[PDB]
């Protein structure tokens, strides 16, 4: 009897979504002048990693970098003189994600060891030490994002997400509802909500204090690999293995527009937005990062220069540089 | 160099020391043989680990090499989302229990055959050698003196004895390779045995030798 | 974080002495090390420097070819191999912990210091003694003969506090950044050659001699030292 | 007397008897150029000692235009400085190529036996080039233009005969036999290692019967690969060593300047051959 | 049947969220893009004088 009620509720939600969308975003943006050809250049190339690079994150000063590779090393970059600030060894070399604290005093890492590790960067001893060892996930850590100091939001492969208190080291809120392995995270600009991408072609919006799933977004045909919020916080873009980027609307709760091309058949590893949100950068498996017009669904540039799978993407907070990490153990800063 | 202040020069020197330490760490890491350890839960994985939460890593050195055997059976999630992490391991050690042909989890032996097919034909391990371990010789002999292999494979036709049945299972497992010329598969029968370490050592030595030859274009 | 020195004492002129410090509580191998000399007339003077890895060694143009600085990272120890000591070397030597990266604090910790007794950018401080009262706001100015603003945008200016009977400690590094462990009451400002250090309120622990240092280029030169009386 | 090297008087029907070796040399030059440049690009973007081979092949190749001009203009009408540079460059790049082949062989065998730095092999390249330049000095200081009707030839005059008897054999030994023995022993040791591998595996039921057949196949391909490298070195650089020994023997039977040229072109073919042999793609 | 009840409750909570027209939110997104267009170095490249990269 409950299955019939759930089906009726799903049909009602679908009908309510269908009783909307008087026009598409393409029709509205047809009056907008398209952006011309956009050609970034490899200003800096970062070397020192000897294995596949799976994660990077930009600092709040738009200058410091962190990169995670299968070397078991966490490297802090200067990105201006290509100097290495810190090299943090990892007890587990199977790292899959890394996060840089907004205050800049901490860095995070995690992966196949099911443990998110928090490291202290600014200590009296002058070296990077392990501050806390956050255990409690039964699956591999796929993404971690620092809400602020003493609070970390992590997603794991056991179809759940957890909000931790770093001082106590215990989970404060557990986010459940996904059926597949959650592989992505992105926080709102005000750190008020966040969205997750699981291996079930669905995305869910979560409330940090409430712990409840506000809205669920579908439409993808494969596993969602990366999600990134719009700069204004009212939208987000999802990348999946079906060679399709989709933009979702939080206030409207429908699929808004699709970023796809016939010549692309490979999966998408990372997505990112420009400072104004006009450019949607997406890293693919065809060794190239494609620049997408976020309003007109038109490819405006290609970041060719990586000879392996581009697994990482990142835009500085001032939106002036783009750093791409790939499996060829090279980081390239574009501008 | 002449346009750099003193602090910038000292930071550059620190970065160079970091570079040299990374090079030393990579050199030390390149002298360790990484090994995936796969197979069904019912297979004799435990005795293979006994040969001496998340990924379990094991160290052991036979003669002149250091081995890194990684267990992935503790993660009950989607394999394709993290199997690419192991691309570049010297070999994949696959354990199959010969006594599971007549059980069920849906035959267990055909379950392992599908798992072996999925691992072997995966795109991340196109040239990765597979060391296939066939466990429980004596239990298989006990179960084969009273029951045939026909209940497992109806097309099988042979006199019920250990040798031909073991050879037939081995050849069916080897025939799942769809790249026989480039990929090579080692097969070994084990039970109270102490020769597993020698077999793994020999298989790893070949793979290293064949990779050296494929990076030289000799053959 | 502790630096303890030994080896000082009375030495005949023209002889030799062997100073050393014992590092404890920090990763000594990752820190550059300086030797700073303070004469009995209360004047700081940089002497030598060794990098985190040996291979970058500098000396002031008064002891070069006469002083030898070495680092033994296994034992966490510095060394000064001083030869042919003269009467001008009678002073107190300090070892200064130092690190260099983006956002680092290169002059954080100083040693206790041992008294040794033997039987360039010019930084000027206008006032050598400013008698003031607690609870008021004061300003101390330092002037540089050459502009300290580099093309990177940084201004390598350092402020130090030396209480009577105590070792100097860092207050402001790069003219605008508060050191770790000091309150936000201290503030620093300047542009190019003119510099000013501002204090909101004076306490009993703020009485001492304030020093002014530049790190634009070697040799490192200290200021004359402004003493606050209250 | 006074053997002429690239000067040989041709008579009737020479507009077609020179139009054959000019075509030989232009074809060999173009094919060696494209082969070595493709090898260079291929190796550069694969790494991102064989680079030494391909650069030495191009240096061997560059000298060819002068030889063609000498062949068309039957006497050494070029300057008296060319009679040093042409032969010094040819012998220098040839010796570098041979020594680099031996170095590649020994590197491969060591990398294989070490069961796998930079500065050591770098100083190895530097010492290869330094040796090959130093031991080729007698082939610059001693070549002279000599009128011989009174035809000018860039022959090679030697101060005392024991300076031929002892540099000829020294060059031959330390630049052909020792490199040759090195290549032989390195590749024979690779056979020993790749056969003892299979020997120990086969004992413990590692190789099945159909497994054993393919192993034999692919492990005969390997034998042919090493045999071909060894034999190519020996029978593809041996004619010029025979020519050197012949010139010494008739300085102490009847070699023709027209016999020198075809052996020199045969050795030029090494440059077009090396990219294929060491890039069996 | 606890999972089914939880799913029904989640669907009921999701259905009780006020939604606006797609056109209005698309226009808001467009207005945000045009408002900060002049502050996007990727859209309009910065002159090399003010470009550390
Ligand atoms: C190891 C190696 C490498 C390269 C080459 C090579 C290549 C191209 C070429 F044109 C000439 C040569 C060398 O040709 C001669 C040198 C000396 C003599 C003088 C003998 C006497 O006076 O008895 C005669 C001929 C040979 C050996």
């Amino acid at each position: 009897q409950l299955r019939q009620e759930a089906e009726q509720l799903k049909n009602q939600i679908r009908d309510a979504r269908k009783a909307c969308a008087d026009a598409t975003l393409s029709q509205i943006t047809n009056n907008i002048d398209p952006v011309g050809r956009i050609q970034m250049r490899t200003r800096r190339t970062l070397r020192g990693h000897l294995a596949k690079i799976y994660a990077m994150h930009w600092g709040t000063d738009s200058r410091l970098l962190v990169s995670a590779s299968q070397d078991g090393k966490l490297i802090i970059w200067d990105s201006y003189t290509t100097n290495k600030v810190h090299a943090i060894p990892l007890r587990s070399s199977w790292v899959m994600t890394c996060a840089y604290a907004p205050s800049g005093n901490y860095v995070a890492c995690g992966g196949l060891d099911n443990i998110c590790s928090i490291y202290n960067l600014k200590t009296r001893e002058g070296n990077v030490r392990v501050s806390r060892e956050l255990a409690g996930h039964t699956g591999y850590l796929s993404c971690c994002r620092f809400l602020d100091d003493n609070q970390i939001v992590t997603s794991s492969g056991d179809t759940t997400c957890a909000l931790w208190d770093i001082e106590t080291g215990q989970q404060t809120t557990t986010f459940t509802g996904h059926t597949g392995d959650v592989m992505s995270l992105s926080l709102a600009p005000d750190t008020r909500l966040f969205v997750s991408g699981a291996c079930d072609a669905s995305a869910k919006l979560w409330d940090v204090r409430e712990g409840m799933c506000r809205q669920t977004f579908t439409g993808h045909e494969s596993d969602i690999n990366a999600i990134c919020f719009f700069p204004n916080g009212n939208a987000f873009a999802t990348g999946s293995d079906d060679a399709t980027c989709r933009l979702f609307d939080l206030r409207a709760d429908q699929e808004l527009m699709t970023y796809s091309h016939d010549n692309i058949i490979c999966g998408i590893t990372s997505v990112s937005f420009s400072k104004s949100g006009r450019l949607l950068l997406a890293g693919y498996d065809d060794f190239n990062c494609n620049v997408w017009d976020a309003l007109k669904a038109d490819r405006a540039g290609v970041l060719a220069g990586h000879d392996n799978r581009v697994s990482c993407l990142g835009v500085t907070d001032d939106g002036m540089a783009v750093a791409t990490g790939s499996w060829d153990s090279f980081l390239k800063i574009w501008n | 160099g002449c346009t750099l202040s003193a602090e910038d020069k000292a930071a550059v020197e620190r970065s160079k020391m970091i570079d040299r330490n990374l090079r030393e760490d990579g050199e030390k890491a390149a002298r360790e043989v990484k090994l995936l350890l796969l197979g069904a839960g019912e297979s004799g994985k435990s005795t293979i680990v006994k040969q001496m939460t998340g990924i379990v890593e094991t160290h052991f050195t036979f003669k002149d090499l250091h081995f890194k055997m990684f267990d992935v059976g503790a993660q009950r999630s989607e394999r394709k989302k993290w199997i690419h992490c192991f691309e570049g391991v010297t070999a994949i050690i696959f354990c199959v229990a010969l006594s599971d042909y007549d059980l069920v989890l849906m035959n267990r032996m055909h379950e392992s055959m599908k798992l072996f097919d999925s691992i072997c034909n995966n795109k991340w391990f196109t040239d990765t050698s597979i060391i296939l371990f066939l466990n429980k010789k004596d239990l298989f002999e006990e179960k084969i003196k009273k029951s045939p292999l026909t209940i497992c494979y109806p097309e099988y036709a042979g006199s019920n004895t250990y040798e031909e049945a073991a050879a037939y299972i081995q050849c069916q497992f080897e025939d799942l390779n769809k790249r026989k010329d480039t990929k090579e598969i080692y097969t070994h029968f084990t039970c109270t045995d102490t020769e597993n370490i020698r077999f793994v050592f020999a298989a790893v030595k070949d793979t290293i030798l064949q990779l050296n030859l494929k990076e030289y274009n000799l053959v | 974080v502790q630096l303890v020195e030994s080896g000082g004492g009375l030495v005949q002129p023209g002889g030799s002495r062997k100073l050393s410090c014992s590092a404890s509580g920090f990763a000594f191998s990752s820190f550059g090390m300086h030797w700073v000399r303070q004469a009995p007339e209360k004047g700081l003077e940089w002497v030598a420097y060794i990098s985190s890895g040996s291979g970058t060694i500098y000396y002031a143009d008064t002891v070069k070819g006469r002083f030898t600085i070495s680092r033994d990272d296994p034992k966490n120890t510095l060394f000064l191999q001083m030869t042919s000591l003269r009467s001008e070397d009678t002073a107190m030597y300090y070892c200064v912990r130092s690190i260099y990266y983006y956002g680092s604090s290169p002059f954080d910790f100083w040693g206790q210091g041992t008294t040794l007794t033997v039987s360039d950018i010019v930084m000027t401080q206008a006032t050598s003694s400013v008698p003031v009262t607690p609870g008021e706001s004061v300003s101390i100015s330092c002037r540089s003969s050459k502009s300290l603003l580099h093309s990177n945008g940084n201004t390598y200016l350092y402020w130090f506090l030396q209480r009577p009977g105590q070792s100097p400690q860092l207050l402001i590094y790069r003219m605008s950044n508060l050191a770790s462990g000091v309150p936000d009451r201290f503030s620093g400002s300047g542009s190019g050659t003119a510099f000013t250090l501002t204090i909101s309120r004076l306490e009993a622990e703020d009485v001492g001699v304030y020093y002014c240092m530049q790190h634009l280029e070697y040799p490192l030169t200290f200021g004359a030292g402004t003493k606050l009386e209250l | 007397t006074r053997f002429p090297f690239f000067s040989d008087v041709k008579g009737d029907h020479r507009l077609v008897l020179a139009a054959v070796e000019t075509t030989v040399l232009v074809l060999i030059f173009a094919v060696s150029l494209l082969g070595n440049v493709c090898a260079l690009v291929l190796v550069a973007r694969r790494r991102r000692l064989v680079l030494n081979l391909f650069c030495a092949d191009l240096l061997f190749i560059s000298a060819i235009p002068l030889v063609l001009a000498v062949r068309w203009t039957e006497a050494w009408l070029l300057g008296p400085v060319a009679c040093h540079l042409l032969f010094y460059v040819m012998t220098l790049s040839g010796s570098v190529t041979i020594l680099t082949l031996a170095a590649v062989s020994l590197e491969r065998m060591v990398c294989i036996v070490h069961l796998q730095g930079r500065r050591a092999r770098a100083v190895l390249l530097a010492l290869i080039w330094g040796y090959s330049a130093v031991a080729a000095l007698p082939l610059c200081v001693f070549f002279r233009v000599v009128p011989q009707q009174e035809i000018s030839i860039c022959t090679l005059i030697w101060p005392t005969i024991p300076g031929e008897i002892s540099w000829d054999v020294s060059f031959v030994t330390l630049n052909f036999l020792v490199p040759g023995l090195v290549i032989v022993i390195s590749y024979s040791k690779i056979l020993q290692i790749t056969k003892a591998s299979r020997k120990r595996l086969t004992v413990s039921l590692a190789y099945s019967e159909s497994h054993q057949i393919r192993v034999s196949q692919q492990d005969f391909r390997l034998f042919r690969t090493l045999f071909l490298l060894m034999v190519s070195f020996f029978i593809m650089w041996s004619p010029i060593i025979i020519t050197i020994l012949l010139i010494l023997i008739q300085n102490f039977l009847v070699i023709w300047p027209s016999l020198f040229f075809w052996v020199v072109a045969f050795t030029f073919a090494n440059s077009a051959l090396n990219p294929i042999l060491y890039n069996m793609t | 049947i606890a999972q089914a009840r939880k799913l029904v409750e989640q669907l009921k909570m999701e259905a009780n969220i006020d939604r606006i027209k797609v056109s209005k939110a698309a226009a808001d997104l467009m207005a945000y893009c045009e408002a900060h267009a002049k502050e996007d170095p990727l859209l309009t490249p910065v002159p090399a004088s003010e470009n550390p990269f």
